[PDB]
């Protein structure tokens, strides 16, 4: 029986953790107490992958919640959800990174490394067997994006036959007026690319996108794009949680889903989203969610899909709906519009269907997809990372820290390599 | 868990202080001899003023002053006025002979043979202190102990204390009173070699402040008991955020973050509004969109320089007394449409709006008028280039010839040392037109 360890780092990780650990034990049917309540036994099977059962049908997440402050710990635990983690598991130092991404790779992540690295080896230890790492955390951060890409290095050193899935949440202009977010999500990347197998770029700009445009809100808070993740990102571990046809567990869909090794950035999206206590009155069949699916509007990163070539795509199709028209509608998506899937990989659209629905929608229709779009997002945060870097704003923060001056060329002209190379297999045709 | 250091050297630094150190005494109502009628009742520290007042076993509320000077003169004047005893003696530095406005006598000859003594007062009043965050350095580019100690000062500080930033309040010089003629010589000497080791430093020239005291407070004659009451009140209101509970800039490092970009651009510009005289007091009141569009007059500034012709880049707007923070975004909104002001080309934020509720406090029998509603705005611009060319170009008129350079090479000092602070100041010159052109 094959488990991911879920490790949550800085204050957006563990805030859109807690809302997914939310999620993902209202669609198991299990409160807070850690008690099995539902009326499906197929949220019981394949169980293990994320809730360690104790003693007495007890679910405990697998979650490590890490950060420098405890604030965030404190306010995990003034939600319901405190008593839902194990309070071992809980780590936190005594003053934060502040938007420092050395501060949180080169000293305050080297010395709370050790500690996090002693709650993994904890949580590894008691596994039949372990299936790989699930990350989430933000890049704009200086704890979340540094001490991410330190305990993603320190994983890969202890744990090299282990898949690394990361949920990187890429910062924006729109949703944070700190300045430096380039420079940590710019060294955040160069990091992602060379030590991780699995990222699902998730951007705050997609989200404040459809949050002010679908969703009608004119200021969205945190908690409206935490929602929107929590939702998305409960519907891309749909294939994990449960069984199927297209089972896709971590390694599966790593090998489904990446067909170059740094080429391994997804665009998460999800057809049916809607605000909070609004849920209620959208009208649910299956042409429409496929043609929300593929929206650049419903899309969670900030790219056009229209402008560049899907290299792989999961579509996971969840509620009651006949999988004979899911089928037929997603060829009739690949056959009509032909022109942005790849020629060179064959069949490269897999479709599944999961009976069970989140909570709140009847049908929802969750995309993973390996698109070429996505080097529109690096292209943005490298130009911005250009910006700040060509005139040498706030780098004495950072070479203050040890980090080299050479550390951010090199991270600078990684990024860039990965733009070329994801133009390059846009261009060229078989 | 935060305290600061503030040193004093030099006259002007030293005046400066003592009428900021009343000042605060008035604003956290601590008494002269050392006590507190209300904030004495606990009788511990971390009130957020112990930041500079250290409390002693007995109440008393020394503060966290060092004030040095080559002359026993105004320090004597500091030990004879009304807070004699507030001040250690051991803390209140004199000098046997002066600098005579020399930088070289300062820094290589006279502050040499005093340095060690000011160390030793530094690390004693560093021991008292948990969580000392770094130093308030006041002093003036003009003279010779305000120029030449206070750089052998920054250049000990930075080898012993380089996990600390070190501030800066200095005292631009001014022709209209002048004690010297090398002024531009002792000026950029000291910015040089206070380039590496400052990392915010809030000149101010007696220029702007004698302005605003003729044009405002009617004296035609300001004599330095004004202009230091006027200066008590700048900076006693740029440090109403650090000595104050927290909205914004409550720590030396939230100042170098908000305002510093670059390790070498590091000169803000603070301005005032309500600068009215004691005759003035009942007249009318002020709103708080007429205090920020005053704040962004160019003749309400601390420094004689024009910020529309530049370009901004940050924008600390510090309201005291009781301000209500609705109407602040109507006057950022009015500020905003108004496309003077013009910031670079990056990720902007804006103007950083903290609102500390306490009123503000003037002198009783000073000149400056009892005011409900208060403002300082924080902002670095690349106007500041204009004072640093002014500078330069009477350092070249003066350096052409080599007038007076022969009073510097006799106190130890090169000749190359000259033309290295000029390449610096040209070179920082050239970082300030290469922000202010994008
Ligand atoms: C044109 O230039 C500008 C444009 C905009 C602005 C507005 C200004 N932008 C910046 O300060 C950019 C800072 C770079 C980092 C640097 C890289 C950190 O390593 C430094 C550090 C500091 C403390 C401890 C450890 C490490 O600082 C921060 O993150 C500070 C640290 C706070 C939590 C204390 O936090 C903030 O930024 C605030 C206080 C919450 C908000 N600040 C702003 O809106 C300013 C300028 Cl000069
Ligand atoms: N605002 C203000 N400026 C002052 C005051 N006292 C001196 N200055 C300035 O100080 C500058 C020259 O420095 P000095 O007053 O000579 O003090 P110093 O740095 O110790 O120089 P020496 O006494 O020769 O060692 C002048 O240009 C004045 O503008 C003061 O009380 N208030
Ligand atoms: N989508 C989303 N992004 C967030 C949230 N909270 C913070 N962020 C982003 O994440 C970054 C904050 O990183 P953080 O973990 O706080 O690092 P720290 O400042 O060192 O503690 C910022 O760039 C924000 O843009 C959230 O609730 N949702």
């Amino acid at each position: 029986m094959r488990e991911i360890v879920h490790l949550q780092i800085g204050q957006c990780g563990n805030q859109i953790g807690a809302k997914f650990w939310e999620v993902i034990s209202d669609e198991h049917g299990i409160d807070i107490a850690g008690n099995y309540c539902g009326n499906a036994s197929l949220q019981l099977e394949r169980i293990n992958v994320y809730f360690n059962e104790a003693y007495s049908h007890k679910y405990v997440p697998r979650s490590i919640l890490v950060d420098l402050e405890p604030g965030t710990m404190d306010s995990v635990r003034s939600s319901k959800i405190g008593p839902l983690f194990r309070p071992d598991n809980f780590i936190h130092g005594n003053s934060g990174a502040g938007n420092n991404w050395a501060k949180g790779h080169y000293t305050e992540g080297a010395e709370l490394i050790e500690n996090v690295m002693d709650v993994v080896r904890n949580e590894c230890e008691s596994c039949d067997c372990l299936q790989g790492f699930q990350l989430i955390h933000s890049l704009g951060g200086g704890t979340g994006s540094g001490m991410g890409t330190l305990l993603i290095n320190k994983i890969r050193e202890e744990y090299p036959d282990r898949i690394m899935n990361t949920f990187s949440v890429v910062p924006s202009p729109k949703v944070s007026d700190t300045v430096v977010e380039p420079y940590n999500a710019i060294l955040s990347i160069h990091q992602l690319i060379e030590n991780t197998d699995e990222t699902f770029c998730i951007d705050n700009e997609a989200l404040y996108d459809i949050c002010f445009r679908t969703l009608k809100l004119t200021n969205p808070t945190y908690g409206d794009l935490n929602h929107l993740v929590s939702l998305t990102m409960s519907g891309v571990t749909t294939s994990l949680r449960f069984p199927g046809q297209l089972n896709a567990d971590l390694r599966k869909l790593a090998v489904n889903m990446v067909p170059f090794p740094r080429l391994h950035f997804f665009m998460p999206g999800f057809a049916p989203l809607t605000a909070r206590g609004s849920q209620q009155y959208r009208a649910l069949s299956v042409p429409e969610l496929t043609q929300q699916m593929f929206d650049a509007r419903n899309m969670m990163a900030a790219c056009d899909p229209r402008r560049g070539r899907y290299l792989t795509v999961a579509c996971i199709f969840r509620g009651r709906m006949s999988t004979r028209e899911v089928d037929e509608q997603l060829l009739s998506v690949q056959t009509k519009n032909s022109s942005y899937f790849v020629e060179w990989i064959p069949n490269n659209v897999k479709v599944a269907v999961c009976d069970i629905p989140p909570r709140g929608l009847k049908m929802a229709a969750t995309f993973i997809g390996n698109n070429t779009a996505i080097q529109e997002l690096f292209i943005r945060v490298s130009e911005q990372f250009s910006a700040m870097f060509r005139r040498k704003a706030f780098l004495h923060w950072y070479t203050g820290e040890g980090m080299d001056e050479m550390e951010f060329s090199e991270a600078e002209g990684n990024t860039n390599d990965l733009v070329s190379e994801y133009q390059q297999y846009q261009d060229a045709t078989a | 868990m935060r305290e600061c250091i503030s040193i004093h050297v030099g006259q002007a630094g030293v005046q400066i202080g003592n009428a900021c150190w009343e000042l605060y005494c008035l604003e956290h109502g601590i008494q002269p001899d050392g006590q507190m009628p209300s904030d004495k009742t606990i009788g511990g520290g971390d009130d957020s003023f112990n930041t500079f007042f250290s409390e002693t076993g007995a109440g008393k509320h020394v503060p966290r002053a060092v004030f040095v000077d080559l002359e026993p003169t105004v320090i004597d004047e500091v030990r004879t006025g009304t807070y004699r005893q507030l001040f250690h003696p051991e803390q209140l530095i004199t000098g046997k002979e002066d600098a005579a406005n020399n930088y070289a006598r300062g820094h290589y000859t006279i502050g040499k043979e005093i340095i060690d003594l000011v160390l030793d007062r530094i690390r004693k009043l560093a021991d008292q202190c948990t969580g000392l965050q770094g130093f308030l350095v006041f002093h003036s580019f003009g003279g010779g102990t305000g120029s030449g100690f206070t750089s052998l000062l920054m250049e000990r500080l930075s080898v012993d204390y380089g996990k600390k930033s070190k501030l800066e309040f200095s005292i631009y010089p001014a022709p209209q009173v002048s004690t010297a003629v090398v002024e531009p010589y002792n000026s950029i000497l000291t910015t040089h070699t206070t380039l590496e080791h400052s990392d915010c430093a809030f000149m101010v020239d007696n220029e702007a402040i004698y302005d605003i005291c003729r044009r405002n407070l009617d004296i035609e004659r300001p004599t330095y008991t004004n202009l230091n009451r006027l200066i008590g009140q700048i900076v006693s209101s740029i440090t109403a955020s650090l000595r104050f509970d927290g909205a914004l800039n409550v720590d030396l490092t939230e100042f170098q973050t908000n305002l510093v970009p670059y390790p070498r651009i590091h000169f803000p510009l603070a301005t005032y509004a309500p600068v009215i005289s004691a005759e003035k007091a009942y007249h009318e009141q002020l709103s708080v969109a007429e205090i920020t569009n005053a704040c962004f007059e160019p003749a309400n500034q601390m420094v004689k320089c024009d910020p529309r012709h530049g370009k901004y880049m940050a924008c600390c707007l510090l309201y005291r007394g009781d301000v209500v923070p609705k109407d602040v975004n109507a006057a950022i909104a009015t500020i905003k449409t108004k496309r003077t002001i013009q910031f670079v080309d990056w990720c902007p934020t804006g103007f950083k709006v903290g609102i500390n509720y306490q009123p503000p406090t003037v002198v009783p029998g000073g000149d400056l008028a009892k005011v409900q509603r208060a403002v300082c705005m924080l902002s670095n611009t690349t106007a500041i280039a204009e004072a640093w060319a002014r500078l330069d170009h009477k350092f070249d008129l003066m350096y052409a010839k080599r007038a007076f350079v022969h009073w510097y090479v006799g106190e130890g000092m090169e000749e190359g040392e000259f033309s290295e602070a000029r390449e610096d100041m040209a070179a920082l010159e050239k970082d300030y037109e290469e922000v202010g052109v994008d």
